[PDB]
RNA sequence: GAGGUGAAAUUCUUAGAUUUUCUGGAGACGAACAACUGCGAAAGCAUUUGUCUAAAAUACUUCCAUUAAUCAAGAACGAAAGUUAAGGGAGUGAAGACGAUCAGAUACCGUCGUAAUCUUAACCAUAAACUAUGCCGACUAGGUGUUGGAUGAAGUGCUUCCUUCAGUACCUUAUGAGAAAUCAAAGUCUUUGGGUUCUG
């Protein structure tokens, strides 16, 4: 019981705080310092892992690699491969610490 | 001097093995079980046997020197029975009675930690 | 029981007083303002009676307050959508559906995948009895991952 | 509608061939045909192109394996190999 | 046969007697060397036997021969294992029996196997028939003891191993830590095999015999 | 009938049990069934081991006290005079 | 006669009127000095209002507390 | 000379069998602990370890607010045996060969030995699948235990006793029953009706 933790924390933030996912938008995330977090896929291309990383730590935020794949759609909400996630807006979570 | 020389005795409901090794376990020095003994087909494992032979052995382990004897109880196998032949008590009582050192006696019948299948099916013998 | 055997007398019975006690002194509109907070807070209706009880120490809020735990969540609009014994369910339904592609062998787990998918269609159909559920429900296993939302 | 009961796949072969071979055959061409997920991307999109490599649609990144089945009892010692 | 001549033996310096019994070989006619076939075998004897003690009749090492000059013959530790008397005897209904092994490498390079035998303990206030343990406190008293027995076992050289199983000081630590947890009874080390050791070490050996 | 309340056997809330087999005839009977006795009968008579013992050294050689735990189905059980078949009345009482 | 019974403190759980056999208390820190309400047989950890320390261990039972601490029944 | 038997024979054995001991392989199984003990709806499940998954029991001043019971149709699992395809194939071992005993013996007994038994993927849906007692629900009588809890007190943070749950058996009693054997449920039945299905 590891990742539940961070499912969990997940299921509040899509309710309670805004969000955006897909490479582009979380690219102008980062670039213009929004972004608080990211959580990246396991499976994704390490391509986009080292530069979604790079990125993350130039700009002095957060990064996450997921439990599982590029399966974080049964888990997001949403029906679709996602394979990035950027939290601009931290609701009422503990994400952070 | 005192030197030590193993005895064993294996006894499974029929001709009384006797092998007496040296003390090691390997390149035994006499072997006289009980079927060259008793020539009537029947009462392999009976005193008679093992008593007449077990002095035979004493007089021989005397003449070549040896006197202490540790023994060593073998009975059967672990798939065909699990108590000591009635022979074995008798070779005892021989080689208690021969006169020869004895040593320590015990207990090397096959104990198997399996349940491997053994001899007759489900329904069993029938005698 | 349901299922299997066994009765299982073991539950809880509440008081005979159903006045707010005595020693109590709280308000209600700090304990409406405190759950509602927690609950946002994120936290399922049923450990948010069991922490209000145990933390706050308000017991019967039937009593201390003129309403239940469930209509005072709702009365704002916070109410989620599917009732807690329902999402519980589906999420245990969808872990074990999850093991059993993995593993095609489990039985005792294909056995309780039966039953409580039985169980989930039974409740279903008593949620919808009423108007507490969209009456379009029906519940494919397929998008069993993403339906609790 | 259905068109046929239990034949299936094998129908293309006619009355011809025994049903004891055909009954037999069908158990794996209908999981060769049939897409496989991709590892490399999460979508059901790699079918075959030969005896022994399987293709990605999406991917267009190109994977050996067995003859029909993309991953096999002989081809599950990565885990022991792994272990470690 | 009349070809054959006497062979003392002889045991590491710690022990008490040190010699215990003769072996036999045969003739040194070719193309044997007479000494490749005495090498490489096995022993038995009683600790009581080797230590002139009544209390240690119910353990047996075996010596496995590892060197030979002139007469007598330099032997080695090679297993350690208890009396099927005692081992039985030990064992009755009404109390659960608990079982242990792992495997440990030594300070020596050493890979010793080796196994313990546990049992209940009816205490005084029972007053019942059964003596049983919950399964949950039985993994745990496994996994105490193998984790107890694996820092003394490791920690020391094998020379020191083996005399410590003459004071038996393992068994001791054992009752006294699971004390705090769960009572037992008399408990002990059951066999122990030698699952690898390097090559001969001569300097080594003879130091040790002296 | 129902000659016997517990059926020749101890099973209760029990599905199944691994069976062993007769010593004597090999047949394969239930563990819950089977006859058990549990010997501990000497490796020799008396009258050897008197002159065993004062035979032997150290003068506190004791014999060993070696054990069975053996088992019997049940007809090679009552052909070897290991049960016996009471009386009715009786048939209860078991210690 | 079962209607006037006195003694059925014994009496299982649901006798012949229902009585929780939980209540609350009142626990007073030793040297802390600090007000705050407790729940006997909890489920979730508690900490206290003037300091930060731990109180309870949560079991099945009925919690078990601190070694020190003065508690009393805050029932009327 | 060895297996062997109530005997004997078949068989193996001067090319060293049976037997002691050491090393490496293989397959099987996990005894002794082990029980009128446990878990599983049922068939089943006893070496250790790690992962994943479920279930039940207690306690609760937590929630839901009637969401329940049994079921024609249907569905899921379903001992051994058997069949299909690969692996694997020790021991046992239907077939069969034999050697015996027998008035004869195709068998009981003895030697060997094929299918099989073991693993993976599927069928087959039958058993004395037996507490032969369908499931749910209230009541009537006590004791002895015993498995897992929970409460209070005491031999010294630990160990027993008091009480109470859920199982779980046993022993005695029935102005209860029945044809009896017997049964605390097969009882609360001519003073005949708690609900429900199936069967003769």
């Amino acid at each position: 019981s590891a990742g539940d933790n961070i499912n969990a924390k997940l299921q509040l933030v899509m309710k309670s705080g805004k969000y955006q996912f897909g490479r582009k938008s979380c690219l102008k995330a980062l670039r213009t310092g929004k972004g608080k977090l990211v959580i990246v896929s396991s499976n994704c291309p390490s391509i986009q892992r080292s530069v979604i990383e790079y990125y993350a730590m130039l700009s002095k935020c957060g990064v996450h690699d997921y439990h599982g794949d590029n399966n974080l759609g049964t888990a997001c909400g949403k029906l679709f491969r996602i394979s990035c996630l950027v939290i601009t807006d931290v609701g009422d979570s503990d994400i952070i610490k | 001097e005192l030197v030590f020389g193993v005895a064993h005795i294996f006894a499974s409901f029929n001709d009384t093995f006797i092998h007496v090794t040296d003390l090691s376990g390997r390149e035994t020095l006499v072997r006289i079980t009980g079927g060259m003994k008793v020539k009537a087909d029947r009462d392999e494992s009976s005193p008679y046997a093992a008593m007449m032979a077990a002095q035979d052995v004493a007089a021989r382990l005397k003449e070549l020197g040896v006197t202490a004897i540790h023994i060593k109880l073998r009975a059967s196998g672990g798939t065909k029975s699990k108590t000591p032949g009635p022979g074995a008590q008798s070779a005892l009582r021989a080689l208690a009675r021969s006169g020869l050192k004895i040593g320590r006696i015990e207990d090397v019948t096959p104990i198997p930690t399996d349940s491997t299948r053994k001899k007759s099916g489900r329904r069993g013998r029938r005698l | 029981r349901m299922y299997g055997k066994g009765k299982g007398i073991s539950s809880s019975t509440l008081p005979y007083k159903r006045k707010q006690p005595s020693w109590l002194k709280q308000k209600p509109s700090e304990i409406e303002d405190a759950i509602i907070k927690l609950a946002k807070k994120g936290q399922t209706p049923s450990q948010i009676g069991a922490t209000l009880r145990d933390n706050y120490g308000i017991p019967q809020v039937k009593s201390v307050t003129g309403n239940k735990i469930l209509r005072i969540l709702r009365a704002q609009g916070i109410a989620t959508t599917i009732p807690e014994d329902l999402y519980f369910l589906i999420k245990k339904a969808v872990s074990m559906r999850k093991h059993l592609e993995k593993n095609k062998k489990d039985k005792d787990c294909k056995f309780r995948l039966i039953l409580t998918e039985s169980k989930i269609h039974r409740i279903s159909r008593y949620y919808k009895r009423k108007k507490l559920l969209p009456s379009n429900w029906k519940y494919q296993s397929s998008t069993a991952s993403a339906l609790i939302a | 509608s259905r068109r046929t009961k239990k034949v299936g796949l094998t129908g293309k072969y006619g009355t011809r061939y025994g049903s004891s071979l055909r009954k037999q055959i069908k158990k794996i061409e209908l999981m060769q045909h049939a897409k496989y997920l991709c590892t490399f991307c999460g979508k059901t999109a790699t079918k075959r192109t030969c005896v022994g490599i399987w293709k990605c649609k999406k991917c267009k990144r190109k994977v050996c394996g067995g003859a029909w089945s993309l991953t096999t009892p002989a081809a599950v010692a990565k885990s022991t190999i792994i272990r470690l | 046969f009349t070809k054959k001549e006497w062979y003392d033996l002889k045991a590491p310096k710690m022990f008490l007697v040190r010699n215990f019994g003769k072996t036999l070989v045969t003739k040194t006619i070719g193309k044997k060397l007479a000494t490749d076939s005495l090498k490489g075998r096995i022993y038995e004897v009683n600790l009581a036997d080797l230590n002139n003690d009544e209390d240690q009749a119910h353990k047996k090492i075996k010596l496995s021969c590892d060197h030979i000059i002139n007469r007598d013959c330099y032997t080695d530790f090679c297993g350690l294992s208890i009396t099927r008397d005692k081992l039985c005897s030990l064992i009755r209904k009404g109390y659960t029996l608990i079982e242990g092994h792992t495997d440990v490498k030594t300070l020596d390079n050493y890979h010793l196997r080796m196994f313990c035998i546990a049992f209940t303990k009816k205490r005084q206030n029972q007053t019942k028939s059964t003596c049983y343990a919950q399964t949950s406190q039985i993994k745990k008293i496994r996994k105490k003891m193998v984790d107890i027995m694996t820092a003394e076992a490791s920690k020391v050289l094998l020379k020191d191993l083996v005399k410590k199983f003459i004071p038996e000081s393992i068994g001791k630590e054992i009752e006294k830590q699971c004390k705090k947890i769960y009572p037992l009874q008399n408990v002990l080390i059951r066999k122990v095999k030698i699952l690898k050791r390097p090559k001969l070490d001569i300097s080594k050996l003879m130091e040790l015999h002296t | 009938p129902k000659k016997r309340r517990n059926g020749g056997r101890s099973k209760h809330n029990r599905g199944h049990v691994n069976p062993l087999r007769c010593s004597n005839c090999g047949r394969c009977v239930p563990k819950d069934k089977a006859i058990k006795r549990f010997n501990i009968r000497n490796i020799v008579d008396t009258s050897a081991q008197r002159d065993i013992k004062e035979a032997s050294v150290y003068s506190t050689f004791q014999l060993p006290k070696l054990y069975i735990k053996q088992c019997y189905c049940v007809s090679c059980a009552i052909h070897s005079r290991f049960v016996r078949v009471r009386s009715r009345e009786q048939r209860r009482v078991r210690k | 006669n079962p209607d006037p019974v006195e003694e059925s403190k014994k009496h299982k759980l649901k006798r012949l009127i229902p009585t929780p056999n939980s209540y609350f208390m009142d626990v007073k820190c030793p040297g802390c000095l600090q007000i705050t309400t407790l729940f006997s047989h909890a489920q979730n950890v508690v900490l206290c209002g003037s300091c930060n320390i731990m109180l309870c261990q949560p079991t099945g039972g009925k919690c078990k507390l601190t070694e020190g601490c003065s508690f009393r029944k805050k029932i009327e």
